[PDB]
């Protein structure tokens, strides 16, 4: 009558098992229903590959541009 | 919390600061992809660096062999075309990712209080930026090079009192000969460590006060930590950065450049076409707009005065341009006039281009003049369209 | 389902959570082994008398 | 550097009970129709004076082409 | 063109491997970003005010 | 302890099989 | 001159678009005044009543909440938003007002901006 | 589903071993795409390779 | 207190790191000159690296310009034999000054606990230190130059599997030639700004568990702020260095050096005498004394293992020498031993100086291998020295 009891001191005094989150750019899944877990780290697994192949092919580059060169190799008889 | 003993290896002081600063340093939760750019000149410059040290493995600073050191690097050397050319379009890399983060300050207004230090710091790196780009510019010794060198350190001579006496202290002598080009080099090489140093003051002074946000509003309600939820972000933009920079590395390796460059320098002839490189070309073409030439130095000053002096300007309390639609309408306007400016500065200086950069630098220049008064006449709103 | 909710308040003098994982039916054989590791991550008061 | 609470309550969800990339394409002509409302202004704005510009180059050019061209 | 630039075969051929890969790469991070950010961008927040 | 040794072991074999991809000795391994 | 939307139909646009992007986002363009900015925001914030302060805390974080989503307020609260009922203007004009008498004769300045 | 599980039970129970399995795949879809472009290269550009030409030992 | 209005400008955010760390911090009250001579150290890398710049805007990394490059720099330009007796003169007092702050370190047990951290951070200062002077010493091009990095970089073929490959992989094209020269240009360029950031962490270390003192007792009863206390002792220090610096340059400029190094590099012959800078001579006597070169390359190994392995000893209670009279003779000792084979690197490898260096280097480990003993004794003395 009176109180007006405010939104969140509502929501804390009662708990309810409808929980409902905002879905708007991330789709729910249905309550029942296992985790995608694996599906997740795989993907990751495909882009830490292509981080690594990059890092070595970074590393390679110019460790070798340090070498020796096409100039020398050709002097040396 | 008492710390007898060791919980977490990254809140022991080895790892502390880290920690904080990095790991733990609470960030506005609805940050777009325009934060990116700041974090990503951060590694265009970390490219420049590794490139360059291993560049400068492989060049000479002499006069007679600078060029052919060059044309050794990209043929003989293995996997040197790959270094020169991620040199080269590296610093073009920097200073497109520098525009985009200048922008998206202009647009947030986040020069605005209490980051005048932040703003006015990145002025001093973006001078850093351009001295440490043409010095650096003058080492291959081209055609282009060598004039460009000629004619840009020559309009120092504008200064009243010293002038000619300036010139010839940089020249080395009486024109731009190899000690002009040995001096470059080393203060080529020196300049990108101060210019690291500056980046962290940069950032301390930001850490200082925390960053912006599209809405402007005060944000230390809702904040989260750095790591991981902006890591993941800053990751995306590198990705991206990364393709973008293997494009402009393997495909089109020297759209970017001048094909006079590849000419080298000759005293006794000049090129039909003398201009800077694509990311000099506005203030190239404020420089030539404004004639006499003392006026044009007094105005490439003025460019920087106006830069240094945006963020102590009047009221204004509203700062996102998302919620002002004449500063958002004249911050178009005024990137419209950059584009069209620097696209001046590539054209000759005929008609009717002269009278086209003319109106672009006072456009310029109103541009700075204007928003003082918006901020003055947009501090009596709420007054007129309060709903009492 | 596995998520989280988080009243706060900052007007109360304490904070008090809890973490939880899932655990095992009345007869999972496994029951008795949830029922020892409770055991060994026992409960510790700041009146309790074996202290650290 | 403080920070202010609220007195909120949030309910969140793992991130591997609920489906990550759909949202991008979901509802796409709605988001397009408003990226193209809130900002056909700004794009006027920034293209406009380079698109006439350009004209008025382009037709200066070939009017002194014309008339220098004997 | 050959005595200009040697390098243009090799050159091309790095350009087409690493411009795929890292879009590959591209993928997965944006995935990456959205799964680590799934847990604020669908939460629901009780704020007790109106207007 | 036991547990201890076999996840070093699995490390050094981690960190063989990185230092082995980086390198890329296939022509240097005779034996 | 004193250009309000009743006698300025350029003004009475420019109030329709603040009130529709304020409306968009429900915050009150009061709220848009940041404390670190000018200090006199600060001690007059610091001056409101709580319930004041705390509306305003409260409408900031669900502002930046739905700008994070990407989204904007449902229609409905979006139709019961009110924008430009201030609460601010009044104790800020009256901080300024002592801030200037202060100045204007002898005086120190009872708060200062530090160093940046 | 199932497959990807069954994976992750296999693969993704100590770091090591997932970190020996990130180094094998990229260094094994590297290989795979160098063989990728060079097919691709050979389909696209025939005729015009270094032993192609029809006199390339005849200078003598 | 509350800071509404800002008192004083070194407590502002701007200065207030500064300040804490320059002005404000505590230092006990007992401290001699050994402290001064590690900020004189300091003062000694920014000379270098000043020095260095300007120098660098002269020299010419190629093989057939370097050695012609250095004489134009001593006879044609404005003052250039003063820049350049300062950078080798400043590189050998660089080293005077590093190795009496590291036996003060020595002498005062600073290593001892909680400073490990700070000991192993200067262990890796002195490694850049090394490294630094060594590729800078290859720069001038003459004979001693080149024989000295051709005979220290062959040396690093003793690693047993990879010492070829590596060998070969530095020089560039199997010898020392100007490929060698400018990689060593360019590292030589680069190394002193690692060492600007070694030196910042070191100073970091210490700062976070303060400074030791003469008693090597603890000593936060009685501490004074550093300004102006120790600036002023800190100032006599630099004032004695600079006259001492200044009797180096003027006078006796090339007593410090080698006159091989004045004859242009000739791959043909070579100098009967090959021995490195003095300040190496230690290090060269340990490596040539122990033969079987991969031996001496472990040995060298070995050597900077020692000198890491020194903070993390088990009992040590009783820090300063003061109050140690075992461990100051055994410090005296090892201080003469270290002269003593400083001394026989310079001789040649003809008898008895055979003899003499493999029996200093075992002093050397000796010392290294004998304070524990000492620690552990201690650590029994209180419990028999008892008066009652
Ligand atoms: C610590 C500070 C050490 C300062 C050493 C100065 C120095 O190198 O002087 C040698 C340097 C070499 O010149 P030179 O011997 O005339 O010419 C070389 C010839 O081959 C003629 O040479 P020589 O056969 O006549 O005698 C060569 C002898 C020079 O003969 C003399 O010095 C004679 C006595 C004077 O060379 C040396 O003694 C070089 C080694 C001495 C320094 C060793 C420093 C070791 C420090 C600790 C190392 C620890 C390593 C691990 C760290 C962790 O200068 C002199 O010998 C004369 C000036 C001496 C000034 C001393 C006072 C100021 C310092
Ligand atoms: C306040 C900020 C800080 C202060 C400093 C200023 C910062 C400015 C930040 C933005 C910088 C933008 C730089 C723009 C560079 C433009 C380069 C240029 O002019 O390119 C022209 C070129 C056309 O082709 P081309 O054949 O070379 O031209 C004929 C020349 N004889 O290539 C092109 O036209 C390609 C596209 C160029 C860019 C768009 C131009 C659109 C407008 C031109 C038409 C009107
Ligand atoms: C070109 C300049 C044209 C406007 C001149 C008057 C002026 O400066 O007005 C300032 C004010 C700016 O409003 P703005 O900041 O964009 O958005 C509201 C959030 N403060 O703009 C206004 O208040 C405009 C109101 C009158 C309409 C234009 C006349
Ligand atoms: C051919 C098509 C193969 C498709 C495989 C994945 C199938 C799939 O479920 O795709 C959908 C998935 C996004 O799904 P989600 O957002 O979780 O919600 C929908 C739930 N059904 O979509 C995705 O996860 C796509 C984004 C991730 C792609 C990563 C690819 C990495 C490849 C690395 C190769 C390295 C080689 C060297
Ligand atoms: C002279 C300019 C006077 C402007 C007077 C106030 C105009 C306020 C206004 O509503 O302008 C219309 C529009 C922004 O308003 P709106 O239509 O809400 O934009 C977002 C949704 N389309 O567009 C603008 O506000 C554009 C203003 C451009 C000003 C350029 C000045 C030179
Ligand atoms: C020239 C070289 C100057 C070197 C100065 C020392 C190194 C930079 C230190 C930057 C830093 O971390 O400053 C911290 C400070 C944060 O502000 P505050 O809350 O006062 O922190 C006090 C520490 N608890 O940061 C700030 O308040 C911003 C400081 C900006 C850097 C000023 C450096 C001096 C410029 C003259
Ligand atoms: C080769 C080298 C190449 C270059 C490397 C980077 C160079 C960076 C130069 C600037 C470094 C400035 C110092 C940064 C570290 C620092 O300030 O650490 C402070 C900390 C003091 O200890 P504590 O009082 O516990 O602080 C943590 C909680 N307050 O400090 C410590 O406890 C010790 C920190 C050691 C360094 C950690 C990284
Ligand atoms: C030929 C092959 C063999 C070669 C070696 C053979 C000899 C080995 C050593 C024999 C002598 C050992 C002496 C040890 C007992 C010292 C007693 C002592 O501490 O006496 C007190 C005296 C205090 O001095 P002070 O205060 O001046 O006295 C006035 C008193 N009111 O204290 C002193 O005077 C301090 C004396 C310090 C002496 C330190 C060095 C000798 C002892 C250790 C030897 C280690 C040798 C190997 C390592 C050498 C260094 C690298
Ligand atoms: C310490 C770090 C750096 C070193 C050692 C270095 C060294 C060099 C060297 C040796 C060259 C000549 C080789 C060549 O022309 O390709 C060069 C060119 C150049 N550098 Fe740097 N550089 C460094 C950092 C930077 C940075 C930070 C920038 C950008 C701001 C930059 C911009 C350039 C440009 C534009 C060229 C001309 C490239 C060309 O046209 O060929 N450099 N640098
Ligand atoms: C070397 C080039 C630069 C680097 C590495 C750099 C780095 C950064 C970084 C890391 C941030 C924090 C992340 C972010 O907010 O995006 C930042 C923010 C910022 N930078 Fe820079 N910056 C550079 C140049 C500039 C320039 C030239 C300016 C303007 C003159 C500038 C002005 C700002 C501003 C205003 C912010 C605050 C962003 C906000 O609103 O929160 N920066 N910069
Ligand atoms: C670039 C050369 C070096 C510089 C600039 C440097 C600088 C400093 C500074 C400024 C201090 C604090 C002031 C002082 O106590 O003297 C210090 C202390 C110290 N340094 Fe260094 N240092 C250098 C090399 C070394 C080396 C090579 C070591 C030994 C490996 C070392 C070990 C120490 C120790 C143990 C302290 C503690 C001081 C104490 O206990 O009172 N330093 N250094
Ligand atoms: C970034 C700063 C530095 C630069 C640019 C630099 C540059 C140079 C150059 C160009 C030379 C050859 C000029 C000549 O022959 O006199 C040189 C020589 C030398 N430098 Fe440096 N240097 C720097 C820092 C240092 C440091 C920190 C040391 C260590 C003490 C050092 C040790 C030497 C030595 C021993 C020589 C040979 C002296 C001689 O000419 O006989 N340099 N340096």
């Amino acid at each position: 009558l009176i109180p007006e009891i405010p939104a969140t001191v509502a929501a804390v005094k009662n708990p309810s098992s409808k929980i409902i989150y905002d879905e708007h750019n991330h789709e729910r899944f249905p309550p029942g229903d296992p985790s995608k877990r694996a599906f997740a780290y795989f993907v990751l697994t495909g882009g830490r590959f292509v981080y690594a192949s990059l890092i070595r092919l970074l590393v390679l580059k110019f460790v070798l541009s340090m070498s020796a060169s096409k100039d020398v190799l050709a002097l040396a008889s | 919390t008492i710390r007898n003993q060791r919980f977490s290896l990254l809140k022991e002081p080895i790892s502390s600061t880290l920690n904080q600063h990095l790991i733990d340093y609470p960030t506005p939760s609805n940050l777009s992809y325009w934060w990116g750019f700041g974090s990503l000149a951060g590694i265009c410059l970390v490219i420049q660096i590794v490139t360059g040290v291993f560049l400068a493995m492989h060049y000479t600073p002499h006069v007679d062999l600078a060029f052919n050191s060059v044309e050794h690097v990209m043929r003989d050397v293995e996997g040197g075309w790959l270094l020169r050319y991620m040199h080269a379009n590296g610093a073009s890399m920097f200073f497109i990712v520098v525009y985009l983060h200048i922008f998206r300050g202009l647009y947030y207004a986040s020069y605005s209080s209490p980051r005048e230090f932040v703003w006015c710091l990145g002025v001093v790196i973006f001078l850093l930026m351009i001295v440490t780009a043409f010095t650096g510019y003058v080492l291959p010794w081209g055609q282009m090079s060598f004039w460009g060198a000629t004619v840009i350190t020559s309009l120092a001579s504008a200064i009243p009192v010293v002038g000619d006496t300036i010139v010839t202290w940089l020249w080395g002598g009486f024109s731009v000969d190899n000690a002009t080009l040995n001096r470059f080099f080393s203060l080529h090489y020196l300049l990108p460590f101060l210019l690291v140093g500056a980046s962290l003051l940069h950032l301390a002074a930001l850490h200082q006060y925390g960053s912006n946000n599209p809405l402007g509003v005060h944000s230390e309600m809702d904040q989260i930590s750095f790591y991981p939820y902006f890591y993941v972000k800053d990751l995306v933009g590198w990705v991206a950065f990364a393709i973008f920079f293997s494009i402009w590395i393997f495909y089109a390796p020297n759209v970017l450049g001048h094909p006079d460059n590849y000419i080298p320098a000759n005293p006794m002839s000049t090129p039909p076409h003398i201009v800077p490189e694509w990311y000099f070309l506005p203030i190239y073409a404020i420089l030539r707009s404004i004639p006499d030439k003392s006026g044009g130095v007094a105005a490439i000053a003025l460019v920087f005065i106006c830069l240094l002096a945006l963020p102590f300007f009047k009221s204004m309390y509203v700062r996102s341009s998302s919620f002002r639609p004449i500063y958002q309408g004249i911050f178009w306007l005024l990137l419209a006039d950059c584009l069209l400016l620097g696209w001046i500065g590539c054209q000759p200086v005929e008609a009717p281009f002269v009278t086209i950069g003319q109106i672009s630098s006072f456009v310029f220049f109103l541009f700075f003049a204007i928003t003082p008064i918006l901020g003055r006449v947009g501090r009596g709103i709420p007054n007129s369209y309060t709903t009492d | 389902t596995g998520s989280e909710v988080r009243m706060l308040d900052d007007d109360i003098p304490l904070a008090q959570f809890a973490v939880a994982f899932e655990g095992a039916s009345w007869k999972d054989p496994d029951s008795i082994a949830l029922m020892v590791m409770q055991a060994m991550l026992g409960s510790w008061n700041k009146t309790a008398g074996g202290g650290k | 550097k403080q920070i202010v609470p609220v007195k909120s309550v949030i309910y969140a969800l793992s991130p591997f009970q609920q489906k990550v990339m759909t949202g991008l394409w979901k509802d796409l002509p709605t988001k397009i129709h408003h990226k193209v409302s809130e900002n056909w202004i700004s794009a006027t704005l920034l293209l406009g004076p380079l698109v006439g510009t350009y004209a008025y180059v382009q037709n200066y050019l070939e009017k002194e082409k014309l008339h220098h061209r004997y | 063109s050959w005595a200009a630039e040697p390098e243009m075969e090799e050159r091309k051929l790095m350009g087409f491997k690493w411009i795929f890969v890292l879009s590959l790469a591209l993928l997965q991070a944006a995935y990456y970003r959205r799964l680590r950010w799934s847990v604020l961008k669908s939460r629901k927040l009780v704020l007790d005010v109106v207007n | 302890q036991p547990a201890d040794v076999k996840a070093a072991a699995m490390w050094g074999v981690a960190a063989a099989t990185g230092g082995l991809y980086l390198v890329q000795v296939s022509i240097l391994v005779l034996p | 001159s004193f250009l309000d939307p009743k006698k300025n139909w350029l003004a009475a646009q420019h109030m329709k678009s603040l009130v529709k992007r304020l409306s968009k986002y429900g915050l009150r363009y009061d709220d848009l005044y940041d404390p670190y900015y000018d200090l006199d925001v600060k001690e007059a914030l610091n001056r409101l009543p709580k319930e004041v302060v705390d509306a305003r805390h409260a409408r900031l974080k669900r502002a930046i909440d739905l700008s994070m989503k990407h989204e904007y307020l449902p229609e409905d609260l979006q139709a019961m938003q009110t924008p430009f009922r201030g609460y601010l203007q009044d104790m800020l004009a009256l901080v300024k007002r002592e801030r200037a008498e202060r100045e204007a004769l002898g005086g120190l300045p009872l708060y200062q901006r530090s160093i940046p | 589903g199932g497959i990807f599980e069954s994976l992750y039970k296999v693969v993704m129970r100590r770091n090591s071993v997932y970190v020996t399995f990130v180094i094998a795949g990229a260094f094994l879809g590297e290989r795979a795409v160098d063989y990728g472009i060079h097919k691709l290269w050979e389909a696209n550009n025939v005729g015009k390779r270094y032993e192609d030409i029809p006199v390339l030992g005849q200078k003598l």
